[PDB]
């Protein structure tokens, strides 16, 4: 953003005035990664009980 | 049970790699450049785990040039397949809400043809789903949705059991935003009656709905699934193979050739001066490491010193082989390409165009009873007239009729062989007529001015 | 009904043919017919059937 975009002047007069740049904030979005511990899920304690695996 | 419905069958995982490879072939070099990792092989390896080694294959692959003939075959396949509009059979005004939308979009009829009919030319299968809310509403169903089919003998026939598909919606919160709602329906088939379930997931909750029987109108429920898996080859639950998976195999080669073409030419493509016979006496005192090389400077050179502009000559090895590749891929009948050098004599193509559009009357023919059969469901749902039909053009490398073909066909219909309908419909096919049948004939009951 | 099936080659896995009263007759002729199983779960199975 332009902070000193509107600046008083004098009309009658003729002076310097400093320049003033573009400056670009720029933004972010960070990136997580999230995953499941292995699960032990042997079909044989499923069918000893007939539970489809 | 309620079991694991995202199931996904172990040859739809097998086959989900190919067809991902034809989405991106389809897609053109934007995807194909992003995944060059599964297509164009390093060509060091030991390199490529160092930083300029991948720097390196990065440039290689930056310079590769797509060729995107399997996007352009697809193209023209629908192109002949699709000329002037599918024609259907059977009432029309009662008929009208499937027609002109389809699925309750907007969409007619025609249009979710055109698409179903390219899913199936690309890779090879397809899905149409008929549920009714009143009005029955047709589906599309992409390859990688349907996950999962189970086919047994009901009465000792082969019958579809089960079958699991993919639903994707949108929710309708208060902001902008966009989300994927996702829905699974599970379609059973137990002691010859149909039944249909729902899956949904949101704000981390799956949801089961009750066992609906979808009736029609006189009643009866249903006595099979209303789905088709039109394929390549038929509309049975078993895979059939991707027709488009050569064109690919063979475009996929021809890129990575170009890239080693490509990266041929800009590094050897330019001559260079190769100044033999020089010292760098001469070099730093006369020369003082700089060469003026126009016509209006002359550089002098000591004894035995002989300049010669190399770079690599033309019809090289791998152009011959990237030619080769384009004729191969010719050769395979497909019309992917268009060469205004060749020419050919009129008359020889006539006897070659059955085989040349095999895969076109093939495919054709079942998005066409596909269609047909999910069109007599919905009749059943509404009690329809059930003697209904949908055919796509049949007649491929469609043109203008000429004055003998248009006087012949008013000449047979003058004759009792050929329908007035029958010879509308040539008429538009050819391009010499755009109203309706009956606008025409409500303008032509009149007098003639004379 | 009637229902037509549809044996692929390798299917067929075995025949016969005998001269009955000067006549070629198929006197055997054995194939195979392969299916999923009805499991409540949605997991698939391969089951055979000998015709």
């Amino acid at each position: 953003k332009i902070q000193g975009l509107v600046r008083p002047r004098d009309p009658y007069s003729n002076a310097d005035v400093a320049a003033k740049d573009l400056r670009q904030l720029v933004d972010n979005t960070i990136k997580v990664a999230s995953g499941t511990p292995p699960i032990n899920i042997p079909p044989s304690m499923l069918r000893w009980i007939q539970k489809n695996p | 049970d309620s079991n694991n419905i995202k199931y996904v069958r172990e040859d739809a995982k097998k086959m989900h790699k190919l067809w991902a490879h034809i989405r991106m072939a389809m897609e053109g070099s934007r995807a194909i450049k992003d995944n060059a990792k599964e297509f164009v092989p390093h060509p060091d390896n030991t390199k490529a785990t160092t930083p300029e080694g991948v720097a390196r294959y990065k440039a290689y692959i930056e310079r590769a040039v797509w060729y995107g003939a399997s996007a352009n075959t697809v193209d023209g396949m629908l192109g002949q397949i699709f000329a002037r509009d599918p024609v259907f059979t059977g009432p029309e005004d009662k008929f009208d809400m499937l027609i002109n939308d389809v699925d309750g979009s907007g969409l007619s009829i025609h249009q979710q043809a055109r698409d179903s009919a390219e899913d199936a030319l690309s890779l090879g299968r397809g899905g149409l789903f008929v549920d009714y809310s009143a009005r029955p509403y047709i589906k599309f169903i992409a390859a990688e949705d349907i996950l999962n089919w189970r086919e047994r003998w009901v009465n000792g026939a082969k019958r579809t059991t089960l079958l699991v598909f993919r639903e994707e919606s949108d929710a309708d919160d208060d902001g902008y935003q966009i989300y994927k709602e996702e829905v699974w329906r599970e379609l059973r088939l137990v002691d010859g009656t149909y039944w249909q379930r729902t899956w949904r997931e949101n704000d981390g909750q799956l949801y089961v709905d009750d066992w609906i029987s979808p009736t029609k109108a006189d009643g009866s429920q249903f006595d099979e699934i209303p789905f088709v898996i039109f394929g390549s080859k038929n509309n049975d639950p078993t895979i059939d193979m991707p027709p488009m998976r050569d064109l690919v195999e063979l475009n996929i080669a021809h890129f990575r050739n170009s890239a080693d073409y490509e990266e041929a030419c800009f590094i050897c493509g330019q001559p260079t001066l190769f100044l033999s016979g020089l010292t760098e006496h001469w070099v730093k005192n006369v020369l003082g490491g700089a060469v003026v090389i126009g016509s209006r400077d002359a550089v002098p050179l000591p004894v035995n010193a002989k300049p010669e502009l190399l770079q690599a000559e033309g019809n090289g090895m791998v152009k011959e082989a990237m030619d080769q590749k384009e004729r191969q891929m010719v050769a395979l009948g497909a019309k992917l390409i268009d060469s205004d050098k060749t020419q050919r004599t009129f008359g020889e193509a006539s006897m070659e165009a059955a085989a040349q559009n095999s895969v076109l009357s093939r495919v054709s023919k079942n998005v066409s009873d596909a269609y047909t059969k999910a069109l007599r469901w919905a009749a059943m749902f509404l009690g329809l007239d059930e003697k209904i039909e949908y055919e796509l053009n049949s007649d491929f490398d469609i043109n203008k009729m000429s004055p003998e073909e248009l006087a012949a066909v008013i000449s047979a219909w003058q004759s009792n062989a050929i329908s007035f309908t029958e010879m509308r419909w040539q008429i538009k096919k050819g391009g010499r007529a755009y109203l309706e049948d009956e606008d025409m004939r409500n303008e032509s009951e009149q007098d003639d001015p004379l």
